[PDB]
């Protein structure tokens, strides 16, 4: 991403909703619940916020954080060594190697029995109120305010209270605005097409960025002379 | 070993076998073996 | 004289993937993993935007230079061997 | 997948739907049925919950747990071989191997007469109530809306109490999204695809993966140097 | 098969249908006939149950059970050595080899005089009554419902009480469904394709599979190191 | 960019926009909006200011200004040295290289501990209120005055207070203001391609211009005769 | 110089199979069995969506840099036979 | 109108490329078999 997030209320996308006559009985309500549709079927992964927590795993199992999102890597503790994910169909079971995990709700189940783990993870930025809290970008705005125009509408087209033609407006708006601000988060900065081409560009290929945090993954690959 | 056609696998990768199957073991093609009887058969006429 | 240039969009690139890690396991596997249904492409499916967005494949930024390398290069072949003539010393006779 | 299945109950989706006046009489009952199609028309083996027991095979016959819905495999106890498949017609019948198992109801049909036999299934994660329980995800639950509305439309359509135009735009819309959702279940994270890369990049091509229950299958494989 | 099969009464069908109100004259006859059509339409093995009978065989004549539906294989008691098929004319009738078999009703019609066969052989699952037992799988019941719903709609648009485009909109559903349950029952398990793996990759090609029951068909091919 | 970017306030585009008897409600608070808005979207780097601030970092962490738009770039201040892009994903984290940045809201996380850092950035213009200042060319302030017309418009056509064709003119006419907006602002003039020649023209490959400022990157490469 | 990159939607691999044992299996056998009939698939069946959707075919990350590598080593020929000419001293002088 | 057109089908098997595939694949192994015994197929004749 080439811009910084910088934060703002849920509230300042209903200023620019209820500029509209059509759209002035939405709620903070109905901004909530299609905020987070949106930011989940965007899946941006700008939008979260990076955490790192260290947990205990007792015997094959472990809790996990209550803010917990998606997991962007568990290792261990003591080594730093990476988990990469489980297969075993008979894991933690007993009958008469590389280490792993698995996570399904607030539970880890991973291949170490008594073992602690740092879990680096994203969760949602909230508030002063635990409430969600949305990137100040214009193309981002934009486009969180023609998915709800786009959800208001679909449901007034369904009561026969909107043209077809400004339904098929509305669908068309937003699919450009979507991909436009899909590009405006995916494509890297000058600073991360750098650590993209010093990847990219490796006379001795590295590959085995994973068991590190991808910490040398953007670090440029040098060759003596001779 | 490998001059007389036995392959340890351990030798060649970090090992995760003992049973004397291709579906977990490797057939060894004795590639080398030629190449030294040459050399011997040559300090034999020499 | 440079190489070809790809022309690439990360429309596809899926959600949750940074570009970087994305593109590193393509590398090793010569696999990317993609998304046709993501929110990015739903104008082109849906029918809303021109469907060359989901198509059209990559384009490239090439110049034909090589074409423009070799020329030289069969000239001064000619003009070394025109030299060679009038001089009257073969490249035969040179060797 | 990506993002953690985070899970919450089943009227959490009829928030949603009953947002909708012409969906405002729809109830728990209908959102319990609607579900459970929608849970099985996807197939996303990440909906469901992993479970291992030992069972006992009398003769050639077990009894199967009873919640279970999908086998992942099933192994011998003592030795930790894992069944295939029985292709026999003619298979506890005498006249006048490799071990194999088949199920059709609570009933496995096994190739051993007497053994305990380990079985790694999937099966739905239920309540407090013995009711399913559905994930947040903000995609599969806009989906599993526009699942259930696209199914209450058909039926007014049939009536005569929908648009056809309205119908198609339901009908448009849970089919893009249930690409969407199948995509966001389904696409691996990086600690999957890292998985997926030892499994792919092998010098010695590892082709006995199912005989454990898959444990070794995203190792990385280890060349020495000579 | 990834699910198995978990079996429920034909009522379980009508909830699902009667939820409809122009289907609201529907019955438990009219639930049996179009379900026997539905199950032999789509042609799933995995519905039926697998059953296995020895019959003695008078003189090129064996009477057959009265369940059967589908012949897996019939085989030789004493031996079991597998028949294959009858494609002589002229077969117990005399003038002035390999063995075989042929059925047509309730008489199999083999080419030994006097001797006693197994029949393995696919019959319908009965309830307490004498009724069909249905899978309980969400896709077969989804579209069990939408032929129901077809053949009904079907005589409601033969005598004018239906729209064609809801006969349309009901054909088209139809015919996803049917295509979602095809595969749902006939594209194999991760043990299926075990023994689908160890049939194809065989570098002594094993091709008397028929001889035996099958039994050796899935069976790994293992090659001594030399 | 060919023309030099001169700055006008904004109620420069309401005598433009209020030219037309239809967007004579039209304020200065829409054209604020709309005006950060149509900014982003073009996302034209010339019409932001450069700025150059240096932060101290305390823990790998440190403040970012408050007029931060997008970084250029972030670079060590003893050293000179620019920073890649935090890949890792257990930055700061300890269990039991190439300097990076990560930057969410108004922190950056370094990878340093105890540093001094430049970080050059961009920022919007303000005036002597504290509001934008836009470009006077009459291709940024036309296409501009047609954004505002086209997203003014789209809210009369769903009123019903708009021709479809209307409409339809606003969203062709502004379609290609913004490619020739777009490419006012980004094809370079005579000064910027001689710095691109010399930068495309190259004998010796120079292929770390981002360790420095990027300011070598436009220099002549000049080859000794021999 | 990496090799081609496939790009690859995984929208038909069948229910109730994960990506991993999928691919596993498509090593060994060579096949690869789909779903045409998933539920993610219903858009372009039925009409909804882009045709495109169940078509089209696998896309490539192809960068030709090939020809620029074999570019480079017809020039380096090319430097190393006139430095040969100009010292008078032959390729076949030097053998 | 396929019903007065259309040319007439083949039941077309390309089982040749698969048998000289294998035919290629014996003059391999009987090619190695004889690079390991040091027994050239010149020095057989």
């Amino acid at each position: 991403m080439v811009n910084n997030i910088n934060w703002v209320k849920l509230p300042v996308i209903l200023d620019r909703l209820l500029r509209h006559p059509l759209l002035t009985d939405l709620n903070l309500e109905t901004a909530i619940q299609y905020t987070l549709d949106f930011i989940s079927a965007m899946g941006l992964p700008n939008v979260y916020v990076d955490k790192i927590e260290t947990i205990d795993i007792k015997e094959y199992r472990g809790e996990l954080p209550c803010d917990l999102i998606s997991i962007n890597q568990v290792r261990l503790h003591k080594n730093g060594i990476a988990l990469r994910a489980m297969t075993d169909n008979f894991n933690a079971y007993p009958t008469h190697g590389e280490p792993s995990f698995k996570t399904q709700g607030r539970v880890i189940f991973t291949s170490i029995k008594h073992e602690k783990v740092d879990i680096s993870y994203k969760a949602i930025m909230l508030d002063d109120e635990g409430l969600p809290l949305i990137p100040d970008n214009p193309i981002f705005l934009k486009t969180l305010e023609l998915y709800i125009k786009k959800e208001w509408f679909t449901i007034l087209f369904d009561m026969g209270k909107i043209s077809p033609a400004v339904l098929n407006n509305t669908q068309q708006e937003y699919a450009f605005k979507a991909g436009q601000c899909n590009n405006e988060f995916v494509i890297p900065s000058v600073s991360e097409m750098e650590a993209i081409t010093n990847m990219w560009n490796q006379l001795i290929p590295r590959v085995t960025e994973f068991r590190r945090g991808f910490k040398n993954l953007g670090d440029k690959e040098y060759i003596r002379v001779h | 070993d490998l001059l007389n056609g036995r392959l340890h696998m351990s030798d060649l990768e970090l090992v995760l076998i003992k049973a004397a199957y291709i579906p977990d073991r490797l057939q060894h093609y004795p590639i080398m073996n030629s190449k030294l009887n040459v050399l011997r058969g040559e300090e034999s006429k020499r | 004289n440079w190489g070809s240039i790809l022309e690439l969009d990360l429309s596809k690139v899926p959600k949750g993937w940074d570009v970087g890690k994305w593109m590193y396991y393509a590398r090793v596997n010569h696999i990317a993993v993609i998304d046709s249904f993501k929110e990015g492409t739903i104008g082109a499916s849906t029918g809303k935007l021109a469907g060359a967005l989901n198509n059209a494949g990559k384009g490239m930024i090439e110049t034909n230079i090589g074409n423009y390398i070799q020329q030289q290069i069969n000239l001064l072949e000619f003009i070394k061997m025109e030299m060679a003539d009038v001089a009257g010393i073969s490249k035969q006779r040179e060797g």
